[PDB]
């Protein structure tokens, strides 16, 4: 019944500030909490704040206390979140969750989410990556890297979706230079190598890079 | 307690 | 600001096993108001249980909550596949809400080595001016594991990033790929190339590596 519908991932330069929206449907908005939750990637939960808007009533965190805003439109029913000041550390998902009801009596806990923004606070410009071979040497070992793309996400396939047994897509890692590089694997028998082919189909929406790269011997 | 809030307008409103 | 501590924050078990999570508050946590949380890798959380013993409808009957004050736990009564997941509780007894640190309920298998490879760069990457060596430790277990690049028997430090998948869906096991980079000018001022990997499964350390 009740669904959150949050605004699209955001790239932010350090020092600017982000809005990142979230619209209800369903239940009563003016008169159910709303917070904010973030997750920095790798890491856990952390409570930002909250707004109850019929009363527009704020509740922040003090480690945001002076940094963020929570505001409500019942207009439109949408919450919306600032955060200013952006610091790399505040690259994270960022969630609105709304508090649950009895079978409606509010519980406090939250158990509607939206689907989360990914805020990415980086100087990077949009960049496709480079696709380069790691070639096979009972079981032989292949795979790509997908190295120096911006921002996030990759995806990666092998022969067009038809080979998953065995495949390994680690998560990125963000270099030196701001941009990303990740790797993908697989292990399939030694005797295979003559006689069936690899590809590895990468796609990077944001730079339009689509390569499908062979991967031999 | 913030948490609170939404469950006292609950019931004023009922 | 209520701390609260989620202790162990990895738990080992097994499919049909009998899982009991801690949350012990820094302070009373006011009327009870500890819920409980499930997440799943690229999915938002999802609420288990509030107010310390509520369930939501929908929520799975195996899943209780109990406890009071600063002591609260999580019990799940048989682990079923979809159950090795991430748990947080959250207090919000006082208007600054706190979450946990998580714990990350795994399936527990036997030990299982690495089977180690290493890949030189590509002479495609080699003719734009960068080397990257990988090396890939796959399906090992238990998740501790570490790679030391040596350079002509040179410890490398700083040059070098890893990841680490999810734990596998079928077997249970990790993997785990790391990135050595070096300028090509760089590359070619050395011989061998060697990634150093301990682990639990191994009585000694394994390298693989190869000659530029
Ligand atoms: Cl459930």
């Amino acid at each position: 019944q009740v669904q959150l519908v949050q605004s699209g991932a955001e790239v932010k330069r350090p020092g600017s500030s982000v809005t990142v929206s979230c619209k209800a449907s369903g239940g009563s908005f003016s008169t159910y909490a709303l917070s904010w939750v973030r997750q920095a990637p790798g890491r856990g939960l952390e409570w930002m704040g909250g707004v109850i808007p019929l009363l527009t009533i704020t509740n922040y965190a003090p480690r945001f206390q002076g940094r963020i805003t929570i505001t409500a439109d019942r207009s439109t029913s949408t919450a919306y979140l600032e955060l200013n000041s952006l610091r790399p550390e505040d690259t994270a998902v960022y969630y609105c969750a709304r508090e649950g009801t009895t079978p409606g009596k509010p519980i406090g806990a939250f158990a509607h989410w939206g689907q989360g923004t990914l805020v990415t606070v980086s100087s990077a410009s949009t960049k496709g990556p480079s696709v380069f071979p790691l070639a096979p040497s009972g079981t032989a070992a292949l795979g790509c890297l997908v190295k120096d793309y911006f921002p996030e996400p990759v995806t990666v396939s092998w022969n067009s979706g038809a080979l998953t047994s065995g495949v390994h897509t680690f998560p990125a890692v963000l270099q030196s230079s701001g941009l990303y590089s990740l790797s993908s694997v697989v292990t399939v028998p030694s005797s295979s190598l003559g006689t069936q082919t690899y590809i590895c189909n990468v796609n990077h929406k944001p730079s339009n890079t689509k390569v499908d790269k062979k991967v031999e011997p | 307690n913030w948490f609170d809030i939404t469950n006292w307008l609950w019931y004023i409103k009922k | 600001e209520i701390v609260l501590t989620q202790s162990p924050g990895t738990q080992s078990l097994s499919p049909g096993e009998r899982a009991t999570l801690s949350c012990r508050a820094s302070q009373s946590v006011g009327n009870n108001k500890l819920a409980w949380y499930q997440q799943r890798p690229g999915q938002a959380p999802r609420l288990l249980i509030y107010g310390a013993s509520s369930r939501p409808s929908g929520v799975a009957d195996r899943f209780s909550g109990s406890g009071s004050g600063t002591d609260f736990t999580l019990t799940i009564s048989r682990l079923e596949p979809e159950d090795f997941a991430v748990y947080y509780c959250q207090q919000y007894g006082q208007s600054l809400s706190t979450f946990g640190q998580g714990t990350k309920v795994e399936v527990k298998r036997t030990v299982a080595a690495p089977s180690v490879f290493i890949f030189p760069p590509s002479d495609e990457q080699l003719k734009s001016g960068t080397a990257s060596v990988v090396c890939l430790l796959n399906n090992f277990y238990p998740r501790e594991a570490k790679v030391q690049w040596k350079v002509d028997n040179a410890l490398q430090s700083g040059n070098s990033q890893e990841s680490v998948t999810e734990q596998d869906s079928k077997d249970s096991t990790y993997s785990l790929s790391s990135t050595l980079t070096l300028s090509k000018a760089d590359y070619e001022k050395h011989k061998v190339y060697a990634c150093e990997v301990t682990h639990q499964g191994l009585s000694s350390p394994v390298t693989k590596s190869f000659n530029r």
